[PDB]
RNA sequence: AGGGCUCAAGUGAUUCACCGAAGCGACGAGACCUUGAAAGCUGCUUUUUCAAGUGUCAGUAGCGGAACGUUCUGUCAAUCG
């Protein structure tokens, strides 16, 4: 299955209060470089005045930042970035199939 | 907090057990350390169970369970146990082809 | 009498287990009983290792 | 500089 | 020589006295293998522990661990195409 | 009576095997095991624990049957009525010359495993004293015990 | 990053080039190959997904190329190999290169005040099966 | 324990396999400690990155370290509504 499927993030932060100081050192820090790296994303970077900080992906993937620090933010994007678009659901069964055989499976006949 | 936290989990309780809290937290209380029981036992809990087919679609070729894993062992076929039950499962004929294989020894 | 401490019989399949440990303490007490001096008399590889 | 300091 | 000794059976039921030479001369948790030159003071230091520790392997353990190379390594493919 | 004889096949599911188990008058607990397997559906690959596939096994002719030793006059079977006082004891030869079908009958159930589908097993199983037998017509597999059986022999 | 490499291949992958467009992932579904990774095997057919543990030297859009082969098998065709590689070719591409679940530990001792609470993840790549090679078909 | 076991599925002796635990391994994750390497430290030697550890990592009482939250109050004639 080929195709990207983070199809838009977002950085919703602040500007006054030292809630923020984390992803906003991550704004200038290491938005270009996973953003050169990734053209595919739409990474639309607004703000959002005296909020506590937080993070929003493809559905919604939200994850707050508040009082976390730019080595980790890095991270805490990287996630989202290698993502789907799922909801964290226990895996059922560790290789789906639709087609389990060449053989015919096991029946009266061999 | 835990005080909904646990009224996450409670879903499907029987009795007071879903709705009040000094008797969710011990429905609960166990409805965790089953879980931990078993996230050590599955492990196990299906080892057995893969044998079974192994050996009932191999005693259908004749080799009983110990002399097929010796045959195989011995002349060095590392398959392992979850991938020949689902040979035994879904591959009759190569499954067959490996029951002879392993006749080639004994 | 009051709490049963069953008392399990001495059977072949541990008989097996019994023997087992004969034999490796055997080879054990052997190779040490070799080293009587700084010498390597011992053939290589005694089972040791079907142990099992 | 009145919620900076720390010791 | 070089006896190479190595931890067999457990050591959680065990006398004090077995636990803490076990542990002097290094084999501290089940399936471990040391190596010492005997001299007279391991030989014995560790013959009070034969119980316990089944194998106390010789300088012709190499030979075990060759074999074993020759049991794990690859050989040609078998094709069977009913 | 071909009705009151012809059991509950319109019960199970048909459409898996049919498959006959003849004691030629040899042992009880070693056709016992034997069925016991096939009648719980572990002899055949796709095993999976939470289900009924068990085929159908059908033993026949009981009258003859052998049980060595003389356990006969020996082992009787006990049963309990409630009413205090009461056990309820008949023999193995009261039993044989009663239905000696009974017997193997509770004697695979108890070997089956014990827990809610052993019933709902038992639902596929059918018995005849003898070698005749109405379930001809459906396409009838018999069977053949392991090559397993070396007997060995006494002065 | 040559230790990279050779940790990968121990791992018993390679990861070749990404992939910008070429019509891979066809239908055709006759072949099963049976691949290991790392304690953990598995049966596999064409177009297959396969859930995994950290694959260590890689990322998404990457064709591996898992150098662990079993036997292939075709409709009755056993090229029944003994574990290592008899040239036979696996390759495969990764997607979702994320997390999987909050699984609970809580550990509590019948009547002693002892009550600890925990947490944990793991993440994994659902490797999407596409290319078998060394078969009859 | 029962089914039931002499047509051993019993006993005494010899031989192979197998199963089998949260053991030990295989990947992988953390925490501390060790080992380096490299920094920075001003101390020129404590203090963070990495990486290596068949290093360690059951626990009451009890003890040491770190953390979450809550009401208030300075940061705030600030900021959101």
């Amino acid at each position: 299955r080929g195709v990207w499927q983070l199809k838009k993030l977002v950085v919703s932060y602040c500007n006054w209060g030292g809630s923020s100081r984390g992803i906003r050192a991550f704004m200038e820090s290491e938005l270009p470089a996973l953003k050169e790296k990734n053209p595919q994303l739409e990474v639309i970077t607004e703000l959002s005045r005296g909020q506590h900080p937080y993070l929003k992906g493809i559905n919604e993937r939200v994850v707050c930042v508040k009082n976390m620090d730019p080595e980790e933010v890095l991270l805490n994007a990287t996630r989202l970035r290698n993502s789907l678009g799922r909801k964290v659901v226990k895996l059922r069964t560790r290789h789906v199939t639709k087609h389990p055989s060449v053989q015919g499976t096991w029946t009266t006949a061999v | 907090m835990n005080k909904k936290e646990i009224f996450k989990l409670a879903k499907g309780f029987r009795g007071r057990a879903k709705n009040c809290i000094r008797i969710a937290r011990e429905r609960v209380e166990k409805a965790l350390q089953y879980s931990y029981r078993d996230r050590r036992n599955k492990k196990r809990e299906m080892r057995g169970l893969w044998i079974e087919r192994i050996n009932a679609g191999s005693r259908q070729h004749g080799v009983n369970y110990g002399n097929f894993i010796h045959g195989l062992m011995k002349e060095n076929i590392q398959l392992n146990r979850k991938v020949l039950s689902e040979l035994s499962m879904h591959e009759p004929y190569s499954f067959k082809a490996l029951v002879d294989v392993s006749r080639k020894s004994f | 009498g009051g709490l049963l401490w069953k008392r399990i019989k001495l059977t072949p399949t541990r008989k097996a287990n019994a023997k087992t440990r004969l034999r490796r303490v055997w080879q054990n007490e052997a190779v040490l009983r070799a080293c009587g001096e700084s010498d390597a008399p011992n053939p290589p590889g005694a089972s040791n290792t079907k142990s099992s | 500089s009145l919620n900076d300091l720390r010791d | 020589q070089s006896l190479y000794i190595t931890l067999v059976r457990g050591l959680p039921g065990t006398r004090k006295l077995h636990r803490r030479t076990l542990e002097a001369m290094g084999l501290r948790r089940c399936h471990r293998t040391v190596l010492h030159s005997n001299n007279s003071s391991i030989r014995g230091m560790i013959d009070q522990v034969k119980r316990m520790v089944v194998v106390e392997t010789e300088e012709m353990y190499n030979a075990r661990k060759e074999a074993e190379a020759n049991h794990k390594a690859l050989r040609p493919p078998l094709v069977v195409s009913h | 009576l071909k009705k009151a004889v012809a059991g509950i096949k319109r019960i199970n599911l048909d459409g898996l095997r049919w498959r006959v188990f003849d004691a030629r008058g040899q042992v009880l607990g070693r056709l016992a095991s034997q069925i016991s397997t096939v009648l719980q559906a572990k002899d055949k690959p796709t095993y999976c624990p939470n289900r009924d596939d068990g085929d159908i096994c059908i033993v026949l002719n009981a009258k003859e049957i052998g049980f060595t030793g003389r356990k006969l006059t020996d082992k009787f079977y006990r049963w309990h009525t409630g009413y205090i006082g009461h056990l309820k004891e008949r023999s193995l030869k009261d039993q044989m010359a009663k239905d000696p079908t009974e017997v193997i009958r509770k004697a695979v159930w108890r070997m089956l495993p014990s827990n809610n589908l052993r019933d709902d097993r038992d639902r596929k199983l059918r018995i005849f004293e003898g070698g005749e037998h109405p379930f001809g017509d459906k396409p009838l597999e018999p069977f053949v015990m392991p090559p397993r059986r070396v007997r060995e022999m006494r002065p | 990053a040559e230790k990279v490499e050779e940790a990968e291949e121990i791992g018993y992958k390679v990861m070749g080039p990404l992939k910008p467009s070429e019509r891979l992932f066809k239908p055709y579904e006759p072949v099963f190959a049976i691949v290991q990774i790392g304690s953990h095997q598995f049966k596999v057919s064409n177009g297959d997904s396969i859930f995994t543990e950290k694959l260590k030297f890689c990322d998404i859009n990457d064709k591996l190329e898992l150098t662990k082969v079993l036997l292939l098998g075709s409709a009755s065709q056993t090229i029944i190999g003994r574990p290592i590689l008899p040239d036979a070719t696996v390759h495969a591409v990764v997607e979702e290169h994320a997390l999987d679940e909050k699984v609970l530990i809580f550990k509590k001792k019948r009547r002693k005040n002892y009550r600890r609470t925990r947490g944990h993840r793991q993440e994994l790549t659902k490797l999407r099966i596409t290319d078998i090679q060394g078969i009859e078909k």
